[PDB]
């Protein structure tokens, strides 16, 4: 019954930045953690980043450290993900998942997902 | 004649609980309360009522019901019982010898454990004397365990009363977090407002 | 680092068959495994959180089991709406949320 729709997928050159959003409407956004998941075109799922119920604890994957800055806006039920210095391996499909708990690194899994937005890094 | 369901759900199915020394309390009244759904659930590891059989909560009628929720350690669940003493029993939460109600506890390692440590839960180590049953201590003055003054300065003879649990998913069974909800039923010469699902 | 492995690669069954998908963890994860059904045409869903706890909203036909370094997932019937890819995810070790490889299931 929850809805998770993203935006910001397109075609950019290597080293260029683009901005993501994700709208949540079917639940209370002010007390859950949110995560970003990456799906390569010919590989499996991979975890990217996560934020807490409030902007206190933020963790990043090893391969995306120092390049991504996940944000949050509790006012209008919307989170963000700023990707900087994109390379050719970042042409995958990105999902906007929701955590069952309120923290980032917990034994709680990802209960609800949303249809991804495909991005391409090529000329 | 009153017919509506009272909110057991947001006090049981809550996302974040309170600390040990800052336990919450919720007023419950004007209820057709169904306790069978709670009793039949297998999610609770501990379910002990003192003075009342659990199956008989349906036909009983009470005036008001108090719900207190907090999160404690695994080994400390023994301290939540009438006529008990301990670090939490003496200094954080006290139950009267004539307590009537049920105690509910279940493991919450999936939400209250962090790989780096969840430090959002606090408990008191030191205070001048044991507290009377059913009261809360909230002042955070620096403890008097010595001669030299404090003057708002932390140091020797000035010990901070509160301590934080180091909750991690890799802790032993005794160190796992547990969410505890205790229900106290009081009956006296007042018009009862919390009855069970019975047809007159 | 922890390595998360998938024993099967591709399975085939019938509408009235029964198959078991197993996932092996290199290091002990203490019953903290999750199973996801990723339909290739839309967003993935969750079937079982924890070792053997079944999420509300999906049929009780699925059943999981295992703890430590051995886990298993089974489907009792493989009904005509169950063709998808299944992933096993651990949430206990320091590398956050390591996913296993896929396991395609085409009934024929």
């Amino acid at each position: 019954e929850v809805q998770l729709v993203e935006s910001g997928g397109g075609l950019v050159q290597p080293g260029r930045s683009l901005r993501l959003s994700c709208a949540a409407s079917g639940f209370t956004f002010d007390d859950y953690a949110m995560h970003w998941v990456r799906q390569a075109p010919g590989k499996g799922l991979e975890w990217v980043s996560g934020i807490s119920w409030n902007s206190d604890s933020i963790d990043y994957a090893d391969s995306v450290k120092g390049r991504f800055t996940i944000s949050r806006d509790n006012a209008k039920n919307s989170l963000y993900l700023q990707m900087n210095s994109l390379r050719a391996e970042d042409t995958a499909l990105y999902y906007c998942a929701k955590d069952r708990g309120y923290e980032i690194l917990t034994p709680a899994s990802f209960d609800y997902w949303g249809q991804g937005t495909l991005v391409t890094v090529s000329s | 004649n009153i017919t509506n369901l009272c909110p057991f759900g947001e006090v049981f199915n809550a996302t974040r609980f309170a600390s040990v020394y800052a336990w919450n309390r919720k007023r419950i009244s004007n209820c057709v309360a169904d306790y069978s759904v709670l009793y039949n659930s297998a999610s609770f590891s501990t379910f002990k009522c003192y003075g009342v059989s659990p199956t008989k909560l349906n036909d009983l009628c009470f005036t008001n019901v108090y719900a207190d929720s907090f999160v404690i350690r695994g080994d400390e669940v023994r301290q939540i019982a009438p006529g008990q003493t301990g670090k939490i029993a003496d200094y954080n939460y006290k139950l009267p010898d004539d307590f009537t109600g049920c105690v509910i506890a279940w493991n919450s390692n999936n939400l209250d454990s962090k790989v780096g440590g969840n430090y959002n839960y606090l408990y008191r180590l030191f205070r001048k004397s044991n507290l009377k049953p059913f009261e809360r201590d909230i002042s955070t003055e620096i403890y008097q365990a010595g001669s030299t003054p404090c003057n708002g300065v932390e140091g020797f003879n000035c010990y901070f009363p509160l301590q934080s649990y180091g909750f991690q998913p890799t802790n032993g069974v005794g160190y796992q977090p547990y969410r505890v909800v205790v229900l106290s039923f009081e009956l006296l010469h007042a018009p009862a407002t919390v009855c069970g699902p019975k047809k007159s | 680092d922890i390595q998360m492995t998938q024993s099967p690669s591709s399975l085939s069954a019938s509408v009235g068959d029964r198959v078991t998908i197993t996932c092996r963890a290199s290091q002990s994860i203490s019953s903290y495994l999750n199973w996801f059904q990723h339909k290739p045409g839309k967003a993935p869903k969750l079937l079982i959180y924890g070792a053997s706890s079944l999420q509300s909203g999906v049929p009780s036909r699925f059943s999981g089991s295992g703890s430590g370094t051995d886990f298993t997932l089974t489907i009792s019937s493989l009904q005509p709406e169950d063709f998808a890819t299944y992933y096993c995810q651990q949430s206990y070790s320091t590398p956050p949320y390591t996913f296993g490889q896929g396991t395609k299931l085409e009934i024929k």
